[PDB]
Order: C-alpha cells, then structure tokens, then sequence
C-alpha cells in the first residue's frame, strides 16, 4: 500500500467506513481502494499492519497476530 | 457439518437435535475457542442464540482472542442478539486480549443503534483499551459526540481511564 495526499473526486469515499476525504488529507491506497489512515488498520486491534501485511477473513482485514489467533 | 457450522448457518433443527444429546458439551469451543453461542451470535442467528441460552449455555465464554459472544454480536451489528445477551447477564464491559470492549467494535463499525443501546444499558465510554483508545473514539464524529452526550446525561464521568487489569503491572 501507498500513502497519498488526497486531491480527488468529491464522491470519493473510504472503502472501510464510507466517509469522505479532505483536500490534502493523508490517505492510504491498497490495491486501488482508498482508506483513511485510521481505517487501514486491523479490524481486531485497530492498529497499523506491521510492514503493511494483512490477511482477510470475510471481507475484514487482520494483522498476522490476530489472523493467527482467530481464523488461520 | 459439525455443530459449529450448523450454528453459523442457523440450522435450527440440527442444532436442536445435537443439543438433545446431553453427552454433547454445548459450551465447548472449536479450534479457535468459538463456542456454538459465539458463532450463532456472530452470524445473527437469533432463534439459535435463544435456544442455546435457554438450554443453559454460558454467556461469558471466551475464544482464543478473549472475545465473548457479546463482542461478536456488537461488532456485526446484531441488535436483537445484543439485547438478549444483556438480558441474560452478559458482562457489558467484557475485555478481550487487546483490552477492547463490545462498544469498541460497535463504534468502529458504525453500528449506531447497537452503540446507542449499549450506552443506554450503562456501557462505559471512557475506558481505554491496552493501546490507550477509548471505545467512543473509534466512532465517526456524529456518533462519537452523541455517545458522550448520552453517557453524561446517564450519569457517567467522562474522565479518561487508562487501561489496567490484574496482570498489567507485574
Ligand atoms: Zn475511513
Ligand atoms: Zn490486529
């Protein structure tokens, strides 16, 4: 994933929370999906993914620790 | 086709037949500690949740991440199940491995009606998780502000409570 500074469409929304962005807001692009910084985080612990690595379970994204604890 | 799958899917007749054999342990968790009740709550299977509870399932069971059934019902927005669990004495401020309570998840996922119901039933808004984040601060602003207002008018103190448990300071 990459950090960007938003200057996009008025219609643009965060893939996780569906809220919009502010001009110049620091956001994250993961595989073409845009996120607030506080939204590109693990669904279980709410923290940033170490080294950007996440694991999906039913459309939610988890860090290695929480994926291994709950779903692996 | 085990009991855990039947609970996830809401296969009521199969769950009922399985429970009829009293040699089966209705509290036993799967490979990651999810009980029948955890799965039925997580997936919104109201009739199966009720059947489990009324046949004696323990309400405060914990999976490998120390989530309770109420964490899962709240996280996945199943409003009626939240209410049923609270009626049967679920701990509204139960704490998982990260120090998160059910309200953290209702807030994070914008389950506004669940979050409001939790505060109306006394769920504390000011209790930090292990990383210093209070549950209401996982919400988007309109909900975040509303829950603090509702909590104040229900007689909560808004002072931030840093995380503590018996093992926190050795
Ligand atoms: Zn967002
Ligand atoms: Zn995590």
């Amino acid at each position: 994933s990459e950090n960007l500074y938003f200057q996009g469409s008025a219609s643009a929304t965060c893939e996780r929370c569906k809220g919009g962005f502010a001009p110049a807001e620091k956001i994250v692009n993961s595989n073409g999906e845009l996120y607030h910084e506080q939204c590109f985080v693990c669904a279980q612990c709410f923290q940033q993914f170490p080294e950007g690595l996440f694991y999906e379970f039913e459309g939610r994204k988890y860090c290695e620790h929480d994926f291994q604890m709950l779903f692996a | 086709d085990d009991i855990f799958t039947q609970c996830r899917e809401g296969n009521a007749v199969a769950v009922r037949l399985w429970l009829d054999n009293t040699e089966n342990d209705l509290n036993q968790g799967d490979d990651h500690g999810f009980s029948p009740l955890h799965w039925a709550c997580r997936e919104g299977r109201s009739a199966v949740v009720e059947m489990l509870i009324m046949r004696g399932a323990r309400i405060n069971v914990m999976n490998r991440g120390d989530d309770t059934p109420l964490h899962l019902a709240a996280s996945h927005g199943h409003r009626d199940i939240v209410q049923k669990l609270l009626q049967y004495k679920a701990d509204i401020n139960a704490v998982n491995e990260h120090g998160n309570v059910p309200l953290h998840y209702a807030c994070f996922w914008g389950q506004d009606q669940v979050a409001e119901d939790l505060v109306a039933n006394g769920a504390l808004v000011s209790i930090c998780n292990k990383y210093g984040e209070m549950p209401v601060d996982k919400a988007k602003a309109p909900l975040r502000e509303l829950l603090r207002e509702r909590a104040e008018k229900m007689g909560q103190n808004l002072n931030r409570i840093p995380y503590k448990d018996t093992f926190w300071k050795g």
